[PDB]
């Protein structure tokens, strides 16, 4: 659809120097949207652009532990 | 770097530190003059035998006195201003990197498109090759592409500290919990230095950052060659 | 200010004895353990 | 109850040079030698504690 | 003989034996938290409820007994306990800045939301309504207290006070039974941290505020108090105000508003 | 009658200031001390690598 | 807003006490009825160890180290779950 | 407020008050010399016979010190206000601080 | 002999004030227009000269000759 | 004549030049010539001799206006005592220097300095104004 | 009552010049000293 | 509704509170609670300050709104004038049984 | 009698002449920590060890120069001294209380030299900013007992705080209004609202610390949903208004003695002066984050910080160029106390005006945490703070002790501390431009000329200290009795006599209304 992604861009609803809401919106997009898909039985292809950004902005370590709490049963946030 | 002697800032690498030494130099001139003009007045009012000791009207001579701060101020805060706004408005970076703050060292994460990630601590003094700088060369460098804008986000996964690199006009700090950006701009390929800006134990002097600016076809290898 | 002369006058030399004691009360403790640090450290 | 200040007064006012805080009487002075005893006391063995916890245990 | 109205105060151990009280709290909250013993801190506990019982028996002394408390030494007093009650509001405003601080902003450990994933909040029309009552009411009844007193009502005015130091109690009671009560802790993050931390300030300040007017009704059994002349009173009446304005606050922000 | 200053008061400038710049000569320039001063104009470049 | 309640010219005690039995104390026994009803055991919710909570980073200076203060056996469960 | 003309004759009055006092003398005197001014001969003079109206010879020296004080370095005042004065100086045999060697240090 | 002119005598010390406040701010003006030229005007000039006609390629290939990079032998 | 600490409250005499005419006379009694002295003075003031004005002036004021705003030398010793503080300071870091500090890092080794700094120029460190931008890059040698 | 007057409205003596300098070398130099002792003290405990 | 029991200040005040309050009574301030008002100052009609001593600290704020306070020792005998306006003030010691 | 008068004491005075006395052994503490600083970094490499016991020393050297020197002697010291005397009052409002809070910072700097002794001390900083103050990164006893010293060190202050603001309302002549109270008064009355207002919120965030470290809450603590930020806006809200705590009663004190030195019945402008002190207060409550300007706030906070922080250079001026108006047509007397007030005077002025730089937060990102910073606050402490109190020393000992200075030695010492303090800071501005950060025992080579000279700098500042106590032994072995001090019609605190006796103003002074 727009490939080429080179980095997430700008974003109005994170404008400023605290980013951290960012990556979290779109770490939750992309398992919500990955659970929409698979579920009804679509292509998760379509949650690909909330895994670029997500992979793009988040730390490694953030990722690596809520996908831990995931997988626990663990993770604070609604998917 | 700072080199002996120095005075003022580093060279300005990016044109935001180049603004910040040019409203510095405004800031100092005014600076410069009220203490000179207060040191003045001061030996102007104790070099005179002539007394006059008895009460003296106030109102007239207040006025001067906060109105022409008040205006000195404006002068100041009008570009001061100018500046913060700059550094805020949306730019597109064309590149996103992490770095992660240690007790004691850096971690760099550069993952827009591969698992890019490693650590980055100060050379011992006992191992520096000849001519390398005591407390400021790092194993590994924050190798970045030069006349680009990149988007550095700065984190901790320990205690507070802080990311800085003076002659690019960059401090950020790094706090756990908290993903903090800012962009970053070399005009020039080299080597920029900064060391850790927030106080964070045993060895806080000693987990430097160095930037290795160099053409984006030479950093696109060495991204490659680093996976 | 006025004052009376000195109740009990300080004289020049008495003035140096002062002056040496207290300088030595404070460099003296300190140098003992700066001058000791190699031996606290490398212990 | 009675009013019984008027007494509480005539013995406060006594002119016999006490300070306030031994005015009622001898169990001011007992009252007052526990307080400052535990407090010396606790006060010393504040800083045997302080001796005890500058060094390691081990 | 002194010819204006201020008290010179007899030299006094208290100030001293407050201040090392205090060193023996702290250094005993340390040991208690660091080396596992509680010996410091029940000394530094008793000498502190000594020095205040002695220290404030021979204000009582002076004022009660020995005629010091002119109109001008009242005044200060008025203006102390004032200031002293401003003091304490900024203490409380730093937590409630805590509460809204993390409940305004939820981070992503919380899952993103107030109240946190996992957290189970009390129904705030239930005990803690009970609670807003009953602290409402005991600052009606002191009012009807403080009017008794200056009407010269003995009788009415230890009932009121007695009713007013009765709500105190069971407010208290009625807080010690909902933290028994309660599914989450002090360690349940962020939210059980504020929760605990201003209510239990503010449970300790109900608790201060009742000895106070406890101390007041036996004062006043003892006939200390006049029509006119009563300022132990109006300060405990002004303190027990603040812990219930506090506590519409804290039922507002907290029970309420972060359920 | 002359006092301390009037009696003294060269001596104690002469003396002082002939101490004061012979001791901190001395420190500055004897004794291993390194000022670490601009290389520019001082040091000749070497080669590093 | 007045309330709804109407007076003054004179004053006080026998007003305030008029306030504290007629309105105040009612309000409380009203209160203390709608508490003690809604009162009694809710159904604990299942455990989940979510890591934002019961925080260990230190033990407590009592019991065993890992029960919080007014532990309640019943609706608090430790880090590793209810009580046996 | 007022003229140079106005301040200066009221300073005159002052001092030319037959029965002015001891204590009026030093309140005159030591407000006078609060301003930014050395006082006029005429103010001067009235002083100075306020003094001999006192039986005061120490302070009416003492008033011409203060004048040569309050010109600070401006060495021209002092010489001019004595040359004004020198008739009434003469006419009531004040002399000088310099002619009483009262202005060697 | 001749009599001394009546010099000024009043406001002496508000004239000095008046006088060298004045000359306070003259000299501040010449401070200020010497440390626009001397120091921020040369450093604008500086900064322009060093980039109109500068090379980041070319001194990206000194740079790289000299063996001062990780990334670029 | 004698001031007493006792007299605090009591009117008393200064010399400032601000002050001119002091609260009470510097001397108060006065002997059988000094008596007749202070009525001959009730007398024309042309019929005093110079050391009889000079004699009611002291009896009137302790200092004159010359005495009391004399320069002093004090400044010499103030002067000369700080500067001997300040060499004995230097002391102090000669003994430091001899006793406490060790070995400054091998960085600071002539030969170090050499290479550090043709790097430093290789990397052209501050090529704008602060460090490069003094060296000739064409005549390989610092600009004169 | 208490003494009055210079020398007597102070918690220490100052009758005699030289136990004053004892006192005041032990006083401020206890002061300035303790904090190279706890330098010592955290270096020689590891 | 009410009945009595609480002592009034009148039947329980004592020490200094009760002097202050029984002086009030009769028009007197022998614990200077309240500022004397000014005479018109002259050496005619001086300001009267009383005193228990031979001496008593006057501060003279010489004219309405000065921030300015002048302070003088006054003492027993001839009225003093203050050093600024020179309003005059004379000592009237004595007993504290005025 | 001893344990009577000195324990138990009830007197405004003796209890001030105590906080002197701790004040000054406090200040001896201070200074060998700021040599321990300075040694280290007086050549490059390493004297003592790494950060830990380096910042250890850094964090105790700024608590003990800030709470057990400059706010017991300015506060405590001349406060209780003068205030009383220059109303007129007998005593302070709760002159028990007041004895309270003497004693408590005793104990209080007792638990701050044990926090050193135990474990490896609080390498935190003076802000003891979270985590490397919680439990993981500073594990065991160190850091709270470091709390619990700021804990007693604010209950003396709020106390305190409560009787003078009490003991000013309330205690002056019935005719006198607060616009006749002197400066030094209202500087006292002042600075007390402040601590009022703000030591209650530092006691809150650093029991939140307290229970993050002991108790399992998670104030701080992300994993709980906390935020070390939140810290930091709790401390700073206090730790703004103390800078000026630090400062107010030093601009009294420097209003006092420029005034009296010039030989002036009153300071220039006396109801601006009032204006500027109860302007700057205020001010300074609403300014805090612009120590935090590189935390990751947003831009227009940042503009509103900026702007709201150098507002503050108005009323400031107003009272520099009233010290100067007030220097104007003065009989200018050059005592020793009078040079540290011209010193103070300056040296104030230039470190308001690197504040003022360091306000702009674009420049602020790269001033930051480096020694411009320190460079900044020296010359308002070690050149303002320290300068208002050697010069109100100088000025009023021989009030306080009845014994006279020889003022030869104090021009002396005022000379040899002049140069010792601008040698060692005026230097740091270069280091902090260039890069040099904060709280570092070791740098890099290019950073030594200056770190050098610095070095050199503080001893002589030693030398200067070590002079002051054989100064003040002088005096007091020579005992040379004050007689006679000018000016006392418009300098109360005098006119009783040096010393005062024990009781003063036991008849009031009489002041009419008119
Ligand atoms: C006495 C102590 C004191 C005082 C009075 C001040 C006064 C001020 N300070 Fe300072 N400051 C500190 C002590 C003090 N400071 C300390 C301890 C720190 C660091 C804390 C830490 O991290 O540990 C600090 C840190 C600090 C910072 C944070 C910087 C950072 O960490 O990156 C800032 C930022 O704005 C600041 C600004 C100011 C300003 C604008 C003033 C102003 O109030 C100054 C106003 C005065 C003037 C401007 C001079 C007089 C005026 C005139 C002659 C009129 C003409 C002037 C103009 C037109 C400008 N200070
Ligand atoms: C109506 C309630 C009144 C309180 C009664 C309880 C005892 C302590 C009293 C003090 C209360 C004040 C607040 C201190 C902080 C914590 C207590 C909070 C209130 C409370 O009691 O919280 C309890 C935890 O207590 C715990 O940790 C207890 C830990 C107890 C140790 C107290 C720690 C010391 C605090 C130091 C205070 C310093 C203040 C300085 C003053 C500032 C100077 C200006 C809650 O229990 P829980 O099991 O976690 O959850 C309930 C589950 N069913
Ligand atoms: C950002 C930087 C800002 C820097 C601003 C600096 C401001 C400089 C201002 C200059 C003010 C000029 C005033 C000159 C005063 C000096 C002494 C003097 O000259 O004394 C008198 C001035 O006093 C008067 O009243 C007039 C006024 C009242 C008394 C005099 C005091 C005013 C002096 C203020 C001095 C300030 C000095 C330092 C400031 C930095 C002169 O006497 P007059 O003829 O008026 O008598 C007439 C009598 N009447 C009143 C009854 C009519
Ligand atoms: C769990 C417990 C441990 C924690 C410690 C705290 C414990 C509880 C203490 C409760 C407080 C009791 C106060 C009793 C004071 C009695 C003295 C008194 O009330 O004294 C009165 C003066 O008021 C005065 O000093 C007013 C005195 C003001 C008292 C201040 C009270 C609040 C202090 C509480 C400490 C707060 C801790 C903050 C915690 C974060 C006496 O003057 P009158 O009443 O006019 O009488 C005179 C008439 O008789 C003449 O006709
Ligand atoms: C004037 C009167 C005031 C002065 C009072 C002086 C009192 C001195 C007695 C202190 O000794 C005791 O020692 C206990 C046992 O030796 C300790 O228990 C501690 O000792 C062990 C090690 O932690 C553990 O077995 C315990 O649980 C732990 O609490 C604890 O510190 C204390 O009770
Ligand atoms: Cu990491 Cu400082
Ligand atoms: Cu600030
Ligand atoms: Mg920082
Ligand atoms: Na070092
Ligand atoms: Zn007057």
């Amino acid at each position: 659809k727009i490939k080429n992604y080179q980095t997430a861009p700008f974003d109005s609803r994170f404008p400023n120097q605290n980013q951290t809401r960012n990556c979290w919106q779109n770490y939750l997009d992309f398992h919500r949207c990955e659970k929409a898909m698979t579920a009804k039985g679509g292509d998760v292809s379509v949650c690909e652009w909330y895994r670029r950004v997500y992979k793009s902005l988040c730390p490694i370590s953030w990722v690596s532990t809520w996908d831990d709490r995931r997988a626990e049963g663990t993770f604070p946030g609604k998917i | 770097m700072a080199y002996p002697m120095q005075l003022g800032f580093q060279d300005a690498t990016s044109p935001i530190m180049e603004e910040l030494l040019h409203f510095h130099d405004h800031t100092l001139m005014i600076v410069f003059l009220i203490s000179s003009l207060v040191l003045y007045i001061i030996s102007l009012m104790l070099t005179t035998k002539l007394t006059h000791t008895s009460t003296m009207d106030a109102q007239e001579v207040e006025t001067i006195w906060t109105i022409l701060p008040a205006i000195i101020l404006i002068l100041i805060a009008l570009p001061s201003l100018r500046i913060l706004y700059m550094m805020d408005e949306i730019n597109n970076p064309s590149l996103t990197v992490k770095t992660m703050g240690h007790q004691w060292y850096w971690s760099y994460e550069y993952t827009d498109y591969e698992d890019l990630s490693f650590d980055s601590y100060m050379i011992p003094t006992s191992e520096l090759k000849p001519g390398e700088l005591r407390l400021l060369e790092v194993d590994n460098r924050v190798v970045l592409p030069m006349e680009m804008t990149i988007r550095m986000l700065v984190s901790s996964e320990d205690v507070l500290h802080s990311w800085a690199v003076p002659s690019l006009g960059l401090k950020t700090d790094a706090i756990p919990g908290r993903l903090n950006q800012t962009t970053l701009m070399s005009s020039r390929p080299g080597l920029y230095y900064g060391q850790c800006s927030e106080i964070c134990g045993s060895n806080h002097s000693f987990m430097p950052i160095v930037l290795e600016l160099v053409p984006l076809k030479y950093f696109e290898k060495w991204s490659a060659s680093m996976l | 200010i006025t004052a009376k002369p000195a109740k009990t006058p300080t004289s020049p030399k008495e003035q140096a004895i002062g002056l040496s004691v207290t300088f030595l009360s404070f460099l003296l403790p300190a140098g003992w353990v700066l001058y000791h640090l190699d031996n606290y450290k490398k212990s | 109850f009675e009013n019984r200040v008027a007494e509480k007064q005539k013995l406060f006012q006594e002119d016999n040079g006490l300070p306030v805080h031994l005015k009622g009487g001898a169990t001011d002075n007992i009252l007052y030698r526990v307080t400052m005893t535990l407090c010396l006391g606790g006060t010393l063995y504040s800083l045997y504690c302080l001796g005890w916890a500058s060094f390691p245990h081990k | 003989h002194q010819t204006h109205a201020y008290h010179m105060v007899n030299p006094s151990p208290w100030p001293l034996t407050g201040a090392l009280s205090a060193l023996l709290m702290t250094s005993g909250l340390t040991m208690w938290f660091h080396f596992n013993s509680m010996t410091l801190l029940m000394i530094g506990l008793t000498t502190n409820m000594l020095t205040m019982y002695q220290w404030w028996r021979d204000v009582i002394r002076e004022s009660t007994f020995q005629g010091h408390h002119t109109p001008a030494v009242q005044k200060g007093l008025r203006y102390g306990m004032i200031l002293f009650i401003i003091s304490e509001v900024l203490f409380f405003t730093g937590f409630f800045w805590a509460f809204y601080h993390s409940s305004l902003a939820p981070t992503p450990e919380l899952g993103g939301c107030w109240p946190p994933t996992g957290i189970h909040p009390l129904n705030p029309l239930e005990v803690p309504l009970l609670n807003t009552s009953v602290l409402l009411a005991s600052g009606v009844s002191i009012t009807w207290a403080h009017h008794s007193l200056m009407e010269g009502d003995r009788k009415h005015m230890l009932q009121a006070l007695f009713i007013t130091i009765t709500l105190g109690v069971y407010f208290t009671l009625l807080q010690a039974s909902e933290y028994y009560e309660a599914p989450f802790t002090i360690s349940d993050g962020v939210y059980g941290s504020t929760f605990f931390v201003a209510t239990g300030f503010h449970g300790l300040h109900v608790i201060i505020g009742s000895t106070f007017l406890i101390v007041c009704f036996f004062r006043q059994l003892k006939f200390h108090f006049t029509s006119n002349h009563h300022f132990g009173f109006e300060a405990a009446a002004w303190y027990w105000h603040f812990v219930d304005v506090v506590w519409l606050f804290l039922y507002v922000s907290i029970y309420w508003w972060g359920s | 009658a002359p006092d301390f200053h009037d009696k003294y008061g060269n001596a104690v400038l002469a003396s002082g200031a002939t101490f004061c710049v012979a001791v901190w000569v001395y420190m500055a320039t004897q004794i291993g001390i390194e000022w670490n001063p601009s290389p520019v104009g001082r040091v000749t470049p070497k080669e590093w690598r | 807003a007045s309330a709804a309640k109407g007076d003054h010219g004179g004053t006080g005690a026998r007003t305030w006490r008029f306030l504290t039995f007629g309105l105040a104390l009612p309000s409380v026994a009203l209160c203390t009825l709608n508490s003690w009803l809604h009162s009694g055991h809710r159904e604990r919710p299942a455990f989940i160890p979510y890591h934002h909570l019961r925080i260990r980073t230190k033990p407590f200076s009592w019991g065993d180290g890992n029960h919080t203060f007014f532990h309640n056996p019943r609706v608090n469960p430790l880090p590793t779950g209810y009580e046996k | 407020h007022e003229t140079d003309e106005e301040f200066d004759a009221r300073w005159v009055t002052y001092f030319n008050k037959p029965d002015i006092d001891a204590w009026e003398l030093r309140k005159g005197m030591n407000t006078l010399v609060g301003y930014d001014l050395v006082p006029e001969p005429k103010i001067i003079d009235a002083a100075l016979r306020a003094c001999r109206r006192l039986n005061d010879f120490a302070s009416a020296v003492r008033i011409l010190e203060v004048v040569k004080d309050k010109a600070g370095p401006h060495k021209e005042i002092y010489p001019y206000v004595i040359q004004e004065l020198r008739p009434t100086l003469n006419e009531l045999g004040i002399s000088t601080p310099e002619e009483l060697g009262l202005d060697k240090v | 002999s001749t009599a001394l002119a009546k010099p000024q005598m009043r406001g002496l010390l508000a004239r000095r004030l008046r006088f060298h406040i004045v000359g306070a701010f003259m000299v501040s003006l010449g401070f200020a227009t010497f440390y626009k030229f001397a120091v921020a005007e040369k450093r604008k000039k500086a900064y322009a000269d060093f980039y109109r006609n500068y090379d980041s390629m070319k001194d990206f290939e000194e740079m790289r000759k000299a063996g001062i990079f990780q990334s670029a032998k | 004549s004698v001031v007493k600490s006792e007299d605090y409250a009591l009117p008393s005499y200064v010399d400032r030049r601000d002050y001119p005419l002091p609260d009470v006379a510097h001397v108060k009694n006065l002997s059988a010539s000094q008596k007749a002295l202070k009525e001959k003075e009730k007398a024309s003031w042309s019929s005093l001799s110079i050391d009889e004005k000079v004699e009611l002036y002291r009896l009137k004021f302790k200092e004159s206006f010359a005495e009391m705003n004399r320069s002093t030398n004090e400044w010499k010793t103030v002067v000369g005592a700080a500067m001997f503080f300040i060499g004995f300071t230097a002391l102090l870091l000669i003994w430091e220097k001899h006793y406490v500090y060790g070995p400054i890092p091998h960085t600071f080794e002539e030969e170090w300095v050499a290479k550090q700094t043709k790097r430093m120029l290789d990397m052209k460190v501050a090529p704008i104004q602060g460090f490069s931008a003094k060296w000739d890059y064409d005549k390989n040698e610092w600009k004169k | 009552h208490y003494e009055e007057g210079p020398g007597k409205n102070i918690p220490f003596s100052v009758e005699n010049k030289w136990r004053l300098l004892a006192m005041m070398t032990l006083f401020f130099g206890s002061g300035f000293a303790a904090p190279f002792f706890i330098v010592r003290h955290q270096l020689l405990k590891k | 509704a009410s009945g009595g029991g609480v002592p009034t200040d009148e039947e329980q005040a004592t020490g200094l509170e009760r002097e202050v309050m029984l002086a009030a009574r009769k028009g007197q301030d022998p614990y200077n609670i309240l500022a004397p008002k000014a005479t018109s100052g002259t050496k005619e009609d001086p300001n009267l300050v009383p005193s228990i001593t031979n001496k008593r600290i006057v501060g003279c704020i010489c004219e309405e709104d000065n921030s300015t306070v002048i302070w003088f020792w006054l003492h027993k005998g001839e009225a003093q004038r203050c050093p600024s306006c020179g309003t005059h003030y004379k000592l009237v010691p004595h007993q504290l049984a005025h | 009698m001893f344990i009577n008068r000195w324990l138990f004491s009830t007197n405004h005075k003796d209890i001030g002449t105590l906080y002197l006395l701790f004040g000054a052994w406090a200040g001896m503490v201070g200074t060998a920590l700021s040599l321990l600083i300075r040694a280290e970094l007086g050549q490059p490499g390493t004297l003592l060890g790494d950060d830990q016991i380096y910042n250890v020393v850094v964090t105790a050297h700024a608590f003990v120069m800030i709470f057990f020197m400059v706010m017991p002697i300015m506060i405590g010291g001349f406060g209780n001294w003068l205030v009383p005397l220059m109303i007129g009052a007998p005593d302070m409002a709760f002159p028990r209380m007041n004895n309270m809070s003497f004693w408590l910072l005793p104990p209080s700097f007792l638990l701050l030299l044990a926090s050193s002794m135990v474990e490896a001390g609080a390498g935190t900083g003076w802000t003891v900013y979270p985590p490397l103050a919680g439990n993981l990164a500073h594990a065991g006893a160190s850091v709270d007992l470091t709390i619990f010293s700021l804990h007693l060190a604010g209950v003396s202050s709020i106390l305190g705080a409560i009787n003078f603001i009490t003991t000013i309302i309330n205690m002056k002549p019935p005719a006198m209004s607060q616009y006749q109270t002197p400066l030094f008064v209202w500087s006292v009355m002042i600075t007390a609202v402040l601590l009022l207002l703000s030591l209650p919120v530092l006691a809150a965030g650093i029991t939140m610390l307290l229970t993050d470290r002991n108790l399992n809450t998670t104030f701080f603590d992300p994993a709980g949903g906390g935020d070390p930020i939140l810290y930091q806006h709790l401390f700073w809200f206090f730790g703004h208004p103390e800078v000026y705590i630090l400062i107010l009663p030093g601009f009294g004190m420097i209003s006092h003695i420029v005034t009296y030195y010039s030989g002036k019945k009153e300071p220039f402008g006396y109801m601006g002066m009032v204006w500027a002190m109860m302007s700057i207060g205020f001010l300074g409550f609403i300014v805090w984050a612009h120590h935090m300007f590189t935390v990751g706030m947003d831009v227009d906070t940042r503009a509103y910080f900026t702007s709201a922080t150098m507002i503050i250079a108005i009323p400031t001026g107003v009272k520099v160029f009233s010290w100067l108006a007030t220097l104007h047509g003065g009989n200018i007397k050059w005592s020793p106390a009078m040079m540290w007030a011209l010193g103070f005077i300056f040296l104030f002025t230039v470190g308001g005006l690197t504040g003022i730089v360091l306000a702009n937060s674009s420049l602020d990102i790269v001033l930051h945490d480096t020694y411009y910073v320190v460079a900044h606050f020296h010359y308002v402490l070690s050149m303002g703070a320290v300068f208002a109190i050697m010069g109100g020393f100088v000025h009023w000992f021989p009030l306080f002790s009845g014994y006279t200075l020889n003022d030869t030695w104090a021009k002396i010492h005022f000379a040899i501390m002049f140069v010792g303090v601008n040698m060692t800071f005026f230097p740091q501005h270069f280091l902090g431009l260039s890069g040099m950060p904060r709280r570092y025992s070791d740098y890099p080579d290019a950073y030594t000329m200056w770190n050098t000279i610095s070095s050199m700098g503080s001893f002589i500042s030693l030398t200067a200290v070590m002079l002051m106590v054989f100064i003040i032994w002088e005096a007091f072995a020579s005992k040379r009795e004050v007689l006679t001090v000018d000016l006392t019609t418009t300098n109360l605190e005098w006119l009783n006599g040096c010393p005062p006796p024990y009781h003063t103003f036991e008849e009031p002074t009489y002041v009419n209304l008119k």
